[PDB]
């Protein structure tokens, strides 16, 4: 169940891609959020690792 | 947050760690030299004494 609803958020997302870059939403907000969240989190996972 | 808070924990700990490993290796190098000296080294005498 979880793969064939994720393929199927997957076709659907892709197939409108151009939306989501002209005009976005504040989507592009909580994106480049998780983008500055991801680096920060895999750099104290290394450092930990060390 | 909390891999933040790990971290900092991982760094104390690992300081405590460090000097109690100089510690106990200032003890066992004691312990060791004790021993290897002690190693190195009848009434009549005893009477003698007396």
């Amino acid at each position: 169940k979880l793969a064939l609803d994720r393929m199927r958020l997957s076709t659907a997302l892709k197939k409108n891609l151009e939306k989501i870059s002209r005009q976005s939403s504040v989507l592009m907000d909580n994106m480049k959020h998780l983008l500055e969240l991801n680096k920060l989190i895999m750099k104290s996972q290394q450092e930990s690792w060390d | 947050s909390t891999k933040e808070s790990k971290n900092e924990k991982l760094k104390e700990d690992l300081e405590r760690e460090q000097r109690w490993l100089d510690e106990q290796q200032q003890i066992m190098e004691s312990l060791n030299v004790l021993h290897s000296e002690l190693k190195n080294k009848s009434e009549s005498r005893i009477f003698n004494e007396l």
